RNA sequence: AGGUGAAAUUCUUGGAUUUAUUGAAGACUAACUACUGCGAAAGCAUUUGCCAAGGACGUUUUCAUUAAUCAAGAACGAAAGUUAGGGGAUCGAAGAUGAUCAGAUACCGUCGUAGUCUUAACCAUAAACUAUGCCGACUAGGGAUCGGGUGGUGUUUUUUUAAUGACCCACUCGGCACCUUACGAGAAAUCAAAGUCUUUGGGUUCUGGGGGGAGUAUGGUCGCAAGGCUGAAACUUAAAGGAAUU
């Protein structure tokens, strides 16, 4: 009864992504990022911006007709810091705060098999 | 007795053509020469006669081999690949 | 002076484990010496679950969580994180609190 | 501008480098049934109403 | 200055038949222009979603059946089964500390030449008298577990192709048929079918494709 | 007399007249004087046995291959060099394959392929050592050797000639777009200098 | 002075005096 | 978009980053993973097949001292380095530079060659750690845990109790470390051995003797090299060092 469409957020450091698409994905509808709602950098993966970003993608889906939003929060994953950054929170709260229809709330990060060697080094990123 | 310490069948090339070059040589040359073992008859009569060929000193089974050995590493790999997918065409 | 029975950590009975990559500076530190830390926290934060299982379809669904494994490498864990250092006596304390 | 009023109902400890900020837990005056943890500036008692110009937000421990 | 939505012609999503509420969702694409339309555009796409929302019982809060659009009969998308993967949130709760994991997998053909790799998870459990804080297998036991988990699949598959096969993934006959034979070997807990996927589909064959699309 | 990978003289039988018209099949690692070579669509996969790629599966190795069913061989004829069968498709009669160079040149699934790798293995993995075995080498090939270095010949006899030192003068990187006499060295070098890193493709 | 380094300093000065005696073997 | 204390370098009307259905490639085999398994050691963490193997155990099975440790000598020995083919995804000495800095040849960032990996060989070195020889017996209990085994008309098993399997109770050798005091031992730190040693002797290989000079000179010896091995002296100085307390 409700027009569906996953959100596929990108909770991570340095930036948050919030482009909602259809259940397939072949066709997307709106994207926008947090860094797009602030002129000063750093506060890119920031919640304040992640919210301001979730505010637009929000009003944008209301303008296309879809109501249902399946959040597929995704962490950087792979061979990097796999931990949803300060975005997937003030962004998921700014979604129900607008008035969208959240549902089938799940996650989908790029979980490997340790595979390749992460970047940094043996002693690593010391300082 | 001890003719050549580490220069076996290389004495035919005296001192010329430099060290490192010869070492590589002995490894190979020795290989192909040696009275090779014929998997057929079992008798090591299969002796390398001219590039990629190996004649048997009984029944004369002339084998299809390498330039300097009966079978290279990747040549036997051929065996399994075949035999593996060979049973999938009959079974 | 020697001040660690299990030494860096459990390696007794074998010779080579396999160093997992730090989850902070990607540094390579052996599985044993590696300070484990499970993070299975939910998908939300505070009263977020409120307007969540509220402004959301389904009664409440089941409210899923995130099951991830963290691996610091001493230095990282001793940033004021999981340790606060210890006392020689109670250095051999194996407990969650 | 979606303006919202907040009521001081739970004044906690303090954060910040100098610690001049306090982590207060307030409830909305226009449809509460929900609490948000914002921060403050100077003095606060659990009986003061603030005016948050941010509908969605929150903050706790600050370096 | 063209605005995509200006051409974006909405559609929908219809299941095969074996399921229940075929009515999944709607979708958007580029309107059928002169020379290259939307009818012969995508289709090679998918519909990764919870089987509980396409079944009717929200109890199946896991297992997302993946689809692959084939025919677009007037807006209505007549997609078919393309596989079934496991939710990471649920499979991450399944792997606890102090236990062992037994994963199997095997490729096979149905009866209408359908090649697909069915996966099958399995875990070990305690008993109504276990004292030790943990539980593990004898490694050789895990060999008989994999020996039979994979055996179970290929034994009673090729039954009406993926048709009744998908109609066996829903009733979780495997999960219980798995722990049923594996009873004379070790307790076991959870024991799900994990995931499964299509990698070699026969012909478009709209003959058996429409036995469900009706 | 001039090639390093045995030439099998397979005397065939003529089905159009009681006759044995001897054909020629490049020799492949694993054959010998007494193997039974079978060729054609319905011929069970075995070393020597040759038939269309559509008639075999992915991975299968071969040499002395067609390009179009009928050119009586062509590719992978030299010492060793074989070719794998990757991407496929029953209809269209097309089998994407991998060559010695590592070329992903797609061909017909009806193209003839002599199963097995060519008996010549690890040849250039052995030093010629003395100038002689190089002389006698091309002696039964072509008088393409011993080649003289360009800078040696004088300006008249070759572009790289002359100078009071021995140097070339201008980049020996001639454009793939010059002509007879103009071309002399590195023709169409999409790179030049010591090769290091990502090669074979991207 | 980290010993591993005191070991490399002498490593070059040891390989250094191998070539000076090769010049007058 | 990347990325950081923050920027930057960098990538972007050629539509990146991002999303999606796919493709190939090399690598890896996480989560399960343990004060756990086996290996002489270095180690060895996906599946199935194959090819042998080793240990524990159980044994009214067998030979019958065949034995323990071991300068010379012989095999395997991480990674780095190396010779040459195949492969070269990630990372990444070098280098390039972007910064901060007084400077930064540094750490932080982006790209990236050897290497990375395999094939045939080399190379024989690690704080190769248990900084702790091998072999035996004895001096101590506890509870775990690991592999086999003894017994329990025991748990659980329902197609019938069929049979076993897992599990619990005591036992049990061999694993694995751990906890508990010290009777003893130890400069202390600490340790079921580092105990059974001034009441000083179970067999036994090696090694060391203030500190530097120096694992250097030298020569010899192995090695393609790097360098391994073998290894001085002169001279100078009264401390070096250990452990622990303040």
């Amino acid at each position: 009864s409700q027009v569906f469409g996953v959100a596929r957020i990108y909770a991570s450091f340095n930036d948050t992504f919030v482009h909602v698409t259809d259940l397939s994905g072949k066709e997307t509808i709106a994207r926008v990022t947090g860094g797009m709602k602030v002129k000063a950098d750093r506060d890119e993966s920031s919640p304040y911006a992640a919210m301001l970003a979730a505010q637009d993608v929000a009003a944008k889906c209301k303008e296309v007709g879809i109501t249902a939003v399946h959040v597929k929060i995704r962490a950087t994953g792979g061979t990097r810091t796999k931990t949803p950054g300060p975005g997937g929170q003030a962004a998921l709260r700014a979604l129900a705060r607008s008035g969208l229809r959240i549902g089938r709330i799940e996650d989908v990060t790029p979980v490997p098999s340790d595979s390749t060697r992460k970047k940094g080094g043996r002693r690593g990123r010391r300082l | 007795a001890k003719r050549t310490k580490k220069v076996g069948i290389t004495g035919k090339y005296g001192v010329r053509y430099g060290s490192s070059l010869r070492r590589q040589v002995k490894k190979l040359e020795i290989q192909q020469h040696a009275r090779y073992d014929c998997s057929f008859c079992g008798k090591k009569t299969v002796k390398r006669g001219a590039a990629g060929i190996w004649t048997c000193s009984c029944c004369k089974k002339t084998v299809a081999g390498g330039a300097y050995t009966v079978s290279t590493a990747a040549a036997a790999t051929v065996r399994s690949t075949i035999r593996r997918l060979r049973e999938m065409v009959e079974a | 002076p020697k001040k660690r029975a299990s030494n860096g950590r459990n390696k007794k009975g074998r010779g080579h484990v396999k160093p997992v990559r730090c989850v902070n500076c990607s540094k390579s530190i052996p599985k044993d010496k590696a300070i484990k830390r499970m993070a299975i926290r939910n998908i939300v934060e505070a009263a977020a679950v409120r307007d969540l299982s509220e402004a959301s379809v389904y009664p409440e669904y089941a409210l899923p969580k995130t099951y991830n494994k963290l691996h610091y490498c001493v230095s990282c864990a001793i940033h004021a994180r999981i340790v606060r250092v210890r006392s020689r006596e109670d250095r051999k304390n194996r407990a969650p609190p | 501008t979606p303006v919202t009023l907040a009521k001081v109902i739970k004044v906690l400890g303090r954060t910040g480098s100098r610690g001049g900020v306090t982590q207060v837990r307030v409830e909305f005056l226009e449809d509460t049934s929900r609490t948000i943890v914002r921060n403050v500036k100077g003095p606060v008692r659990e009986n003061d109403i603030l005016v948050l110009m941010e509908s969605e937000r929150e903050a706790r421990r600050l370096r | 200055v063209v605005d995509p939505f200006t051409r974006k012609e909405w559609f929908d999503i219809k299941a095969p038949s074996t399921f229940e509420n075929r009515n999944v969702g709607k979708t958007l694409v580029n309107k059928s222009t002169g020379l290259k339309s939307a009818s012969d555009a995508l289709k090679g796409r998918v519909v990764e979603v919870c089987l509980a929302d396409l079944q009717g019982s929200e109890d199946h809060s896991f297992r997302k059946i993946k689809l692959r659009v084939d025919e677009v009969q007037g807006k209505n998308l007549l997609t078919n089964f393309h596989g079934m993967d496991f939710t990471t949130d649920k499979l991450r709760s399944m792997v606890r500390k102090w236990q062992t994991l037994i994963e199997a997998n095997v490729t096979v053909k149905t009866s209408d030449d359908y090649v697909l790799r069915i996966f099958a998870i399995a875990f070990t459990r305690k008993q109504a008298n276990q004292v030790k804080r943990h539980s593990y297998a004898q490694s050789s036991h895990i060999r008989a577990i994999r020996k039979v988990i994979s055996e179970i699949l290929t034994k009673e598959v090729q039954g009406s192709t993926l048709a009744q096969l998908t109609s066996k993934l829903i009733p979780e006959v495997i999960n219980k048929e798995i722990e049923n034979a594996t009873k004379d070997i070790f307790p076991l807990q959870n024991i799900h079918v994990r995931k499964v996927k299509l990698l070699k589909q026969p012909k478009f064959d709209v003959g058996a494709l429409m036995a469900l699309h009706g | 007399s001039g090639r390093g990978a045995p030439l099998a003289k397979v005397v065939f039988r003529d089905p159009y007249k009681y006759r044995l018209r001897e054909e020629i099949f490049i020799a492949n690692e694993g054959v010998h004087t007494g193997q039974f070579i079978y060729a054609g669509k319905k011929a069970s996969l075995n070393v020597g046995n040759v038939l269309p790629l559509g008639s075999v599966p992915e991975g299968t190795i071969v040499s002395n291959v067609e390009e179009k069913p009928g050119d009586r061989g062509a590719l992978a004829r030299a010492s060793g060099n074989y070719v794998i069968i990757i991407g496929h498709n029953p209809d269209e009669n097309k089998t994407r394959v991998r060559l010695p160079s590592g070329a992903k040149k797609v061909i017909s699934s009806d193209a003839r392929g002599v199963i097995g790798v060519i008996a010549g293995g690890g040849r250039v993995d052995k030093p010629l050592l003395k100038a002689g075995r190089a002389f006698h080498k091309y002696r039964l090939k072509r008088n393409s050797w011993p080649k003289t270095r360009g800078v040696a010949m004088n300006p008249v006899d070759h572009p790289h000639g002359g100078g009071n030192h021995q140097h070339i003068g201008k980049a020996s990187t001639i454009s793939r777009g010059a002509v007879s006499g103009q071309k002399a060295g590195l023709i169409a070098a999409r790179r030049t200098g010591l090769l290091r890193g990502s090669q074979k493709t991207q | 002075m980290r010993a591993k380094w005191r070991k490399k300093r002498t490593r070059r000065l040891k390989r250094k005096r191998r070539k000076v005696r090769a010049r007058s073997k």
